[PDB]
C-alpha cells in the first residue's frame, strides 16, 4: 500500500513542522475557513463539475467518514505537543459555555493535510479490504488535486509578525513554557 | 561601461559560489522580488569596499517599511485580552501588549553558554558565597533580636492581666512578616519551626524570652564562628584574588611558549605582507616598503636586556666556557654594531639595510617583543612609583592586622624604592632560580596593578634568545652572514649602490626554502623598518 | 552644580537569601547603605524608607495572575504548584526563596517612591539600590528578576514627565523594559551591554521598535574586556546625541556592578572610575535622574561601587581610604575603596564601535489599594545606626 | 595559610549544607507540656503521569481529554488503549464481530470505519510526520525531542568542547592571541574577509591589532566581525548564513508576499529540469546556475539580460 502527494502540500507540511517545532509558531484557529466548510467546498465543486452516474453516494460517504475521522483523530495522532494546551484552552471554554466542540468548526485544513499524510500508516496498521482500498486512495487522489487547483486562496504564505491573518500566530513566552513544561 | 560591470564584478568576487549566489540575489531583484532596500543591503556587503562601482551602480540603478528584528515577535490579539486592572489609560496607550521576547527563541532552542572563570576567580566566587551565609544569617538574627527586644521593652512596663491576653496578627507590629519566620524555620526543625512560630504568634511573653535567650546565645556562636573564619578567609583570598584577577597572564606562562616561536612569526608578518599586496592592488600598484614598524625611544633598556642575557649566561649549566664567553661577546656586540652605539656605558649589568636568515629574524623579534614589553613597564613606571610610594594603608586595619603582608617577610614589597629597577633585579633572580616562581607571579600582580602581565616569562624569552642566538655562530650560513654583515658595516655614505650586491650575494649565499628580511635601520630617531620580501626576487 | 540627593533604603531588603551558590545577591545593597553612612554622607542628605507595594500598585504592567502567583509563591508548597511555575518562569532559572513577596514589594516602592519624588520637584536625583531588577517581562520571570519595578518608575515618571529616557549600562540587559516600551514614542531605551551566547539573546542594531516606537530603542552590543577608555567613547558622543535629539525630561539610571571587572556571568573589563565617570557625565546634564540598582554577581566590588555613585552624586570626591564598618571583612587586601580593572583583552575594536555609533545615529536622527495612588509616602526612617 | 581544621568552627560547618545543631539543639520547654521516563506519546520530558498495570508513561497535556495538574482525578488513571485491551472489548464481550456491527450501527461509513474503531485502540499522540515525506526533503532531519531542523540549524556542540575547552581558548573567541582561526587546514593559505582585503592578523607584540574573523557555514568565506554588524561569534543555534547568499524570505510590500523558498528536492524523478526561455521567464526564483516545482538551468547571461531588461523597463517610474 502506497500513497503519493504533490510537491506544493508536502512543502506545506514541511513549513508546518518548522513553524510548530523550530519557529514555535501555533496554527490561527479563529480561522475563516475551516475543514468542515473545505469538504463542503470539494463535494460541491466536483457535484457540479462531472455528471451524476451514481458517485454522488460515495462522495457523500467519503465526506461523510472525512469529518467523522477528522473528529475523532484530532487529538489522538495530530495535535503537536505545543498545540496540546491550545486544544485544551477552546475545550475548557466549550465546557463552560455548555457546547460539543467538534474540529471541524475550528480547525484548518492543515490538520487534514496532516491526516492526509499519516492515513498510510494506519492504513497498513489495520485489516481492511482491498477494493476499498484502492477506492479510499483514489478519492485521496481527487481531493489532493482539488486542493492543489485550489492552493493558493486556501494556504497563503503570510507572517503573523505584521497581518492580522496569517492561518498561524506567534506563541507567547507563558504559552511555551506551559506548553513544553 | 555596462557590458564590462558584469565581468567586473565576475573579478572582483573571485569565488564561483560567490557570483551565483550573487547572480542569484541580481535575478531576484529582477523579478519584482526584491526591491531597492534589500538589493542596496545585499551590495553593501558585496561591493560596498570597492567605492567607484558602488557609485556608478547607484547612479545607474537610481538609488534615492520597518526593521522588524528578529527578536520580538507580534502576538495575537486573543492573548491581549486579560483583565489588566492596574492600568489606566495611559498605561493601556503606553504598553504594547502583543510583543513579548523569550531567551530560547534567542538561542534558537539550543540554550546559551556563560564566561568561564578561572579556578581562582571560581574559589573567589565560592569564597563569596561562604562569607555570605555566615553574615546573611547573623544579621537575619539580629534584626529578629531588636524585633524581640522591642517586644520585651514593651513587655517590662506591663502586668499579667494584659500578659496572659496579647494577641498579635502576622508581623509581630512590624512591617516584615517573614524574617522571624525565616529564622525560627532555619534555627529549629522543619516541623517544630511551625509550632513554635504559631505559639510565638498567639501566646507571646512566656515563649518569647526563651527564643529570645536561644537566639541571643546563637548570635554569639555565628559571631564567633564568623571571627574564626575570618582569618581563614582573608590569608586565602590575599593570595585567590590577585590571581584570579588575572586572566591573560595565568595562561602566559603557555602562550608565550606557543606564540614566540618561528613558525607563528613567520605566518604574522606573511599575513601583514598579503593585506598590504592585496590593499595595494586594489588601490594602488605602487606598494609600501614599511610593515611591522617598532619604535626605539629609551636607549636605558638595550642595556637592561644585557644585562639580564649575561645573568643567564652565569646560570646555565647546558654550554661550555668558551661557548658561553662567545655567545656573550657576539650577544654584546650585536647591540654595540646594529644600533650604532659606540661602547655600553651600562655599570650596574649584574638609512641602512639588513639582509637576515629566519634565525636572525625570529631573533631579533624576540628582542623587538622584550623591548615593547619593558617599555610597557617603563611608561607607567613613573605613576605605579608614586602609586607604591603613596600607598597609605589604612591605620584601622593596621590595628588589627588585616594588610597583606605575604610578601613584606622575604623582602618582596616595592615601597621606598623605584619599580623598574627593583624589577630588574627581581628578573635577575628569577632568572638566577631561587625565587619561587609563583611568589614573584603574585609580586607583579599586586605590583603594576595585574598591568605587568608581559614579563612572567622574562626568563623563558631570555632563554629562547640565548638559544636563537647561539644558531648565530654555529650555522656556517648565519656566521658567513654575519661577516658579511661586517663587511658591510662601514657608517660611510654609501647606500643606493652597495645593497643589491649585497642582495643578489645573499641570494646567492642561501637556499631556495630559507626566508630574508630586510630589516632597515635609521640612525636618526632611532627607527626600524622591516620589509617581508619573501620569494620576490628568485622568480 | 549642587543638587538634593534622596536615598530609599529598607532595613528589610537584604534579609532574604534567593537560595546557596546564587549569582543574584540582595545583601549587597545593606552593605552600600552601610558605606553610605560610613563616608558621612547623611549630612548632606536626606534619606527615606520606601513602603511596600500593595497588590493593585504592583499591577501597573503585570498581569494579575502573575502578581497573585508572586504573592502567594513559598517553597514549602513548590511541590503541587507546577502548572505555572514554568510559565511565569519560576523555579527553572529563578529559584523560590522565602520572601519574595516582600522583596518584590519593597523593590517596587522604592522604584515609584523615587519617581515620585522626583514627579513632585522636592529631589533632583532618586537612588533606589533596593530594587533595580530589570530582566522581568509582563508575565516571565528571567534572570533572577521577578518584578520589573523600572517600568513602574518609568510610568510613575510619565505621570508627570512628558518623555523618561532609561540608560542600562551593565551587562545582561533589561529586556522587560524595552518589552514594555518598544511601540511607544514617549519612552525611549537606551543599553549598553555584551551580545553573542548571552544569557539575554535580545537587542540588535537592526532592534529600534516598531509602530510609534520605531527608532527609540538604542541597544549597544560590546565585547569581551571592554576597558575604561573605549568605555568613555562608546557613551559620551552617545549619549550626548541623545540627550540633544530626544531630550528627555527624566533619566532612569540602572547602576550595578555587573559590567565591572569581576563578575561571575559578566564579562566587562569596566574599573569603579570606568563605572562611575559615566554617571558623573550622565548627571552633569543637570535634568532630574532616578538611579536603580539591580546588578553585579559579585559584592565586595559591587559596594564599593556603589559608594562611589553615591559619593558623586553627593558631588563630593570620596578618598580612597575605606573606614571600618560590620562587613569590613569583605574588601580586598589592599583594603581601599578602588575596583582594581582586570588585564584581560580589549577585543572590543574602534571600527566596530564606530561603526555602532554610525548606525545609531542614523537610526536616531528621525527622533529629531488604588487609594495609595501616586506614590508620595515614605517613613522617614532618620534613625540609622548604621554607622561603625 | 587556609585552615578549615581548626577554623571551621563546629555550630556551622562547610556552606550550601546544614548540621545535627538544628536537631539536636532544637528542644522548646516553653509550652510546658512499570513506569518509563520517556513519554511515548511526544517524545519530550516534562511532567508525568503513568499507569499502576502499564508501562507506558505520558504528559498531562498528551491526552485525548486534557488534564491539569491542579485538578488530577483521583485514583486509578488507566490509558485509552488500556480501556481498549485491560478494560470492557477485550475482557467481557470478547472481539469476536464487534468491528463488523458497529458498521451495521453507524450507517455504512465502511470506508472509514475501521479507522474510526482503531481509534479508540490507539494512544493520543503527537503529530510525527511520515517517513516517505521526510525521505523528499533531504536538506531536513529529525532532532533529538523531534524537532525540525533544516540544513539552516548548525549541530549541537559536543559537551567536551562546550565546557572543558581550557581556559585561554573559549569558544566565541574572545580573548588571547588565536592565529588558528585565520588559517585554514585545507590549504594552509589565509583567509581574506570578503569586504576588506585583509586577514589583519596582527602582532604578538601587539595583540590589540587583531581583528577576528569567521568562516561561513556554506561556502566557507571569511568575514571579519567589524564588517558585518555583529558583536560575537555564531555557535549554538542556527547556522551562520553570511548575508551574500539567498535569503529564505523576503518581504515585498505591494498586502505582501513572503515567499519562503522551496527548501531543495533529493536526486530523484521529483527534481524536474526544462530550459527553455532565458528572457522573461518569470519563474519567481529558484534558480540554479550552469556553464510541480519547476526549476530551469539559467546562466549568467540570462540573469543579466532580464536585470537589465526589468531596469530599463522601471526607469520611467
Ligand atoms: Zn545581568
Amino acid at each position: 500500500i502506497s500513497l503519493q502527494i504533490p510537491i506544493k502540500l508536502k512543502s506545506v507540511l514541511v513549513d508546518d513542522w518548522e513553524y510548530v517545532t523550530k519557529d514555535k509558531k501555533i496554527c490561527r484557529l479563529p480561522a475563516d475557513v475551516t475543514v468542515e466548510m473545505v469538504l463542503n467546498k470539494y463535494e460541491h465543486e466536483v457535484s457540479q463539475e462531472l455528471e451524476s452516474p451514481g458517485s454522488q453516494s460515495q462522495l457523500s460517504e467519503y465526506c461523510a467518514g472525512l469529518k467523522l475521522y477528522f473528529d475523532k483523530c484530532l487529538g489522538n495522532m495530530l495535535l503537536y505537543r505545543l498545540e496540546r494546551l491550545q486544544y485544551d484552552e477552546l475545550l475548557k471554554k466549550s465546557s463552560k459555555d455548555q457546547k460539543p466542540l467538534v474540529p471541524i468548526r475550528i480547525y484548518g485544513a492543515i490538520h487534514l493535510l496532516r491526516l492526509i499524510s499519516v492515513l498510510p500508516e494506519l492504513i497498513s496498521s489495520t485489516t481492511m479490504d482491498l477494493q476499498s482500498c484502492q477506492l479510499l486512495i483514489k478519492q485521496t487522489e481527487d481531493f489532493l488535486v482539488w486542493l492543489l487547483m485550489h492552493v493558493d486562496e486556501y494556504f497563503n504564505d503570510k507572517d503573523p509578525n505584521r497581518s492580522d491573518d496569517a492561518l498561524y500566530v506567534n506563541t507567547s513566552s507563558q504559552y511555551e513554557g506551559v506548553a513544553l513544561g | 561601461e555596462e557590458v564590462t560591470f558584469f565581468e567586473k564584478a565576475k573579478r572582483y568576487i573571485g569565488n564561483k559560489h560567490l557570483y551565483t549566489e550573487f547572480l542569484k540575489i541580481l535575478n531576484l531583484y529582477s523579478q519584482d522580488i526584491l526591491d531597492l532596500d534589500d538589493l542596496v543591503e545585499k551590495v553593501d556587503f558585496y561591493l560596498g569596499s570597492n567605492k567607484e562601482l558602488f557609485t556608478w551602480f547607484k547612479n545607474f540603478v537610481g538609488y534615492q517599511c520597518e526593521a522588524f528584528g528578529p527578536s520580538y515577535k507580534r502576538l495575537p490579539k486573543s492573548d491581549t485580552f486579560m483583565p489588566c486592572s492596574g492600568r489606566d489609560d495611559m498605561c493601556w496607550e503606553v504598553l504594547n501588549d502583543e510583543w513579548v521576547g523569550h531567551p530560547v527563541w534567542a538561542s534558537e532552542d539550543s540554550g546559551f553558554i556563560a564566561h568561564r572563570k578561572n579556578q581562582y576567580e571560581e574559589t573567589l566566587f565560592k569564597i563569596e558565597e561562604e562569607r555570605h551565609e555566615y553574615d546573611f544569617y547573623i544579621e537575619s538574627n539580629l534584626r529578629t533580636i531588636q524585633c524581640l527586644e522591642t517586644i520585651v521593652n514593651k513587655i517590662e512596663n506591663m502586668t499579667e492581666n494584659e500578659k496572659a491576653n496579647f494577641k498579635l496578627p502576622p508581623g509581630l507590629g512590624h512591617t516584615s512578616m517573614t524574617i522571624y519566620k525565616k529564622v525560627i524555620r532555619k534555627v529549629y526543625d522543619k516541623e517544630r519551626g511551625f509550632e513554635i512560630i504559631d505559639a510565638l504568634h498567639e501566646h507571646p511573653a512566656v515563649t518569647a524570652p526563651v527564643v529570645l535567650k536561644r537566639l541571643k546565645q546563637k548570635d554569639e556562636e555565628w559571631r564567633r564562628a564568623q571571627r574564626e573564619w575570618n582569618k581563614v578567609w582573608r590569608e586565602l583570598e590575599q593570595k585567590v584574588f590577585f590571581k584570579s584577577l588575572d586572566h591573560l597572564g595565568l595562561t602566559f606562562k603557555q602562550a608565550d611558549k606557543k606564540l614566540l616561536t618561528t613558525k607563528q612569526l613567520i605566518s604574522e608578518i606573511s599575513s601583514i605582507k598579503v593585506d598590504q599586496t592585496n590593499k595595494k592592488i586594489h588601490w594602488l600598484t605602487p606598494k609600501p616598503k614599511s610593515q611591522l614598524d617598532f619604535d626605539f625611544p629609551d636607549k636605558n633598556i638595550f642595556y637592561d636586556i644585557l644585562c639580564l642575557a649575561d645573568t643567564f649566561i652565569t646560570h646555565t649549566t647546558a654550554y661550555s666556557n668558551p661557548d658561553k664567553e662567545r655567545l656573550k661577546d657576539l650577544l654584546k656586540y650585536f647591540i654595540s654594531l646594529f644600533f650604532s652605539i659606540s661602547f655600553e656605558k651600562i655599570e650596574e649589568s649584574l638609512i641602512f639595510n639588513l639582509f637576515a636568515n629566519t634565525n636572525i629574524y625570529i631573533f631579533f623579534r624576540h628582542w623587538t617583543t622584550i623591548y615593547e614589553r619593558l617599555l610597557e613597564i617603563k611608561q607607567m613606571n613613573e605613576r605605579v612609583t608614586k602609586e607604591i610610594n603613596t600607598r597609605s594603608t589604612v591605620t584601622f586595619a593596621k590595628d588589627l592586622d588585616l594588610l597583606s603582608s605575604q610578601l613584606s617577610e622575604m623582602g618582596l614589597d616595592f615601597v621606598g624604592e623605584d619599580a623598574y629597577k627593583q624589577v630588574l633585579r627581581l628578573s635577575r633572580r628569577l632568572i638566577n632560580g631561587d625565587l619561587e616562581h609563583q611568589w614573584f607571579e603574585e609580586s607583579l600582580r599586586q605590583a603594576y596593578n595585574n598591568k605587568a602581565f608581559k614579563l612572567y616569562t622574562i626568563d623563558k624569552v631570555t632563554q629562547s634568545l640565548v638559544k636563537h642566538a647561539h644558531t648565530l655562530m654555529t650555522d656556517a650560513k648565519t656566521a658567513e652572514i654575519m661577516a658579511l654583515f661586517v663587511k658591510d658595516r662601514n657608517a660611510s655614505t654609501t647606500s643606493a649602490k652597495d645593497q643589491i650586491i649585497y642582495r643578489l650575494q645573499v641570494r646567492s649565499h642561501m637556499s631556495n626554502t630559507e626566508n630574508m628580511f630586510r630589516i632597515e635601520f635609521d640612525k636618526r630617531t632611532l627607527h626600524v623598518s622591516i620589509q617581508y620580501i619573501a620569494l620576490d626576487d628568485l622568480t | 552644580d549642587k543638587r538634593r540627593v534622596a536615598y530609599f533604603y529598607d532595613a528589610d531588603v537584604g534579609n532574604y537569601a534567593y537560595g546557596a551558590g546564587h549569582p543574584m545577591k540582595p545583601h549587597r545593597i545593606r552593605m552600600a547603605h552601610s558605606l553610605i553612612m560610613n563616608y558621612g554622607l547623611y549630612k548632606k542628605m536626606e534619606i527615606y524608607r520606601a513602603k511596600p507595594a500593595t497588590k493593585q500598585e504592583m499591577c501597573q504592567f503585570h498581569t494579575d495572575e502573575y502578581i497573585d502567583f508572586l504573592s502567594r509563591v513559598t517553597p514549602d508548597n513548590l511541590e503541587m504548584f507546577k502548572r505555572e511555575s514554568v510559565k511565569f518562569n519560576v523555579g527553572d532559572d529563578c529559584p523560590v526563596f522565602d520572601g519574595l513577596y516582600e522583596y518584590c514589594s519593597i523593590s517596587g516602592g522604592g522604584s515609584m517612591e523615587g519617581a515620585a519624588r522626583l514627579n513632585r520637584g522636592k529631589c533632583d536625583v532618586a537612588v533606589n539600590y533596593a530594587g533595580g531588577l530589570h530582566h522581568a517581562k509582563k508575565s516571565e520571570a528571567s534572570g533572577f528578576c521577578y518584578l520589573n519595578d523600572i517600568v513602574l518608575g518609568i510610568i510613575e515618571l510619565l505621570r508627570y514627565h512628558p518623555r523618561v529616557l532609561y540608560i542600562d549600562i551593565d551587562v545582561h540587559h533589561g529586556d522587560g523594559v524595552e518589552e514594555a516600551f518598544y511601540t511607544t514614542d514617549r519612552v525611549m531605551t537606551c543599553s549598553f551591554h555584551k551580545y553573542g551566547e548571552f544569557f539575554p539573546g535580545t537587542g540588535e542594531l537592526r532592534d529600534i521598535g516598531v509602530g510609534a516606537g520605531k527608532n527609540y530603542a538604542v541597544n549597544v552590543p560590546l565585547r569581551d574586556g571592554i576597558d575604561d577608555a573605549t568605555y568613555r567613547s562608546v557613551f559620551e558622543p552617545v549619549i550626548k546625541k541623545i540627550m540633544e535629539w530626544y531630550q528627555p525630561s527624566a533619566v532612569v539610571l540602572q547602576c550595578g556592578g555587573d559590567s565591572l571587572s569581576g563578575d561571575r556571568l559578566g564579562c566587562f573589563n569596566l574599573s569603579m572610575e570606568g563605572h562611575a565617570n559615566c554617571v558623573n557625565y550622565v548627571k552633569s546634564f543637570g535634568i532630574p535622574m532616578m538611579v536603580v540598582g539591580g546588578g553585579g554577581y559579585t559584592m565586595r566590588n559591587v559596594a564599593r561601587t556603589w559608594c562611589f555613585e553615591t559619593g558623586l552624586l553627593n558631588n563630593v570626591v570620596l578618598d580612597k581610604d575605606l573606614p571600618y564598618n560590620e562587613y569590613y571583612e569583605y574588601y580586598g587586601p589592599d583594603y581601599k575603596l578602588s575596583v582594581r580593572p582586570s588585564n584581560m583583552f580589549n577585543v572590543n575594536t574602534p571600527e566596530y564601535l564606530d561603526k555602532v555609533m554610525t548606525n545609531i545615529f542614523a537610526n536616531l536622527e528621525n527622533t529629531k489599594v488604588e487609594e495609595d495612588s501616586a506614590e508620595a509616602k515614605d517613613t522617614k526612617g532618620g534613625s540609622q545606626y548604621a554607622r561603625d | 595559610k587556609k585552615r578549615p581544621k581548626r577554623l571551621s568552627s563546629q555550630n556551622v560547618n562547610y556552606d550550601l549544607k546544614r548540621r545535627k545543631i538544628i536537631t539536636s539543639e532544637g528542644i522548646e520547654r516553653s509550652f510546658k507540656n512499570e513506569n518509563e521516563d520517556f513519554c511515548s506519546a511526544c517524545n519530550q520530558s516534562g511532567s508525568f503521569l503513568c499507569c499502576d498495570t502499564c508501562p507506558k508513561s505520558f504528559h498531562f497535556l498528551c491526552l485525548d481529554p486534557p488534564i491539569d495538574p491542579n485538578n488530577l482525578p483521583k485514583g486509578d488513571w488507566h490509558c485509552n488503549e488500556c480501556k481498549f485491551k485491560i478494560f470492557i472489548n477485550n475482557s467481557m464481550a470478547t472481539l469476536k464481530k464487534i468491528e463488523s456491527n458497529f458498521i451495521k450501527q453507524n450507517n455504512n461509513v465502511k470506508i472509514f470505519a475501521k479507522l474510526l474503531f482503531n481509534i479508540d485502540s490507539h494512544n493520543p499522540k503527537q503529530f510525527q510526520l511520515p517517513n516517505y515525506i521526510k525521505e523528499t526533503f533531504p536538506a531536513v532531519k529529525t532532532g533529538s525531542r523531534g524537532q525540525y531542523s533544516d540544513e539552516n540549524d548548525k549541530i549541537p556542540l559536543t559537551d567536551r568542547q562546550l565546557f572543558n575547552t581550557s581556559y585561554g581558548q573559549s569558544i566565541t573567541k574572545l580573548d588571547s592571541y588565536n592565529p588558528d582561526t585565520h588559517i585554514d587546514s585545507n590549504s594552509g593559505k589565509f583567509l581574506i574577509c570578503y569586504k576588506c582585503n585583509q586577514t589583519r592578523l596582527g602582532s604578538w607584540s601587539h595583540p590589540e591589532n587583531s581583528r577576528l574573523i569567521m568562516t561561513c557555514d556554506y561556502c566557507q568565506t571569511p568575514w571579519h566581525l567589524d564588517c558585518v554588524p555583529r558583536a560575537s561569534f555564531k555557535n549554538l543555534g542556527s547556522k551562520w548564513k553570511c548575508p551574500l547568499h539567498s535569503p529564505t524570505k523576503v518581504y515585498k510590500k505591494i498586502n505582501y508576499k513572503v515567499w519562503k523558498k522551496q527548501r531543495l528536492i533529493n536526486k530523484k524523478n521529483q527534481l524536474y529540469y526544462e530550459p527553455l526561455q532565458k528572457i522573461g521567464y518569470q519563474n519567481n526564483g529558484n534558480i540554479q546556475i550552469i556553464p510541480d516545482f519547476k526549476i530551469t538551468q539559467i546562466d549568467e547571461n540570462s540573469i543579466k539580460y532580464d536585470f537589465f531588461d526589468k531596469i530599463y523597463k522601471s526607469k520611467m517610474v
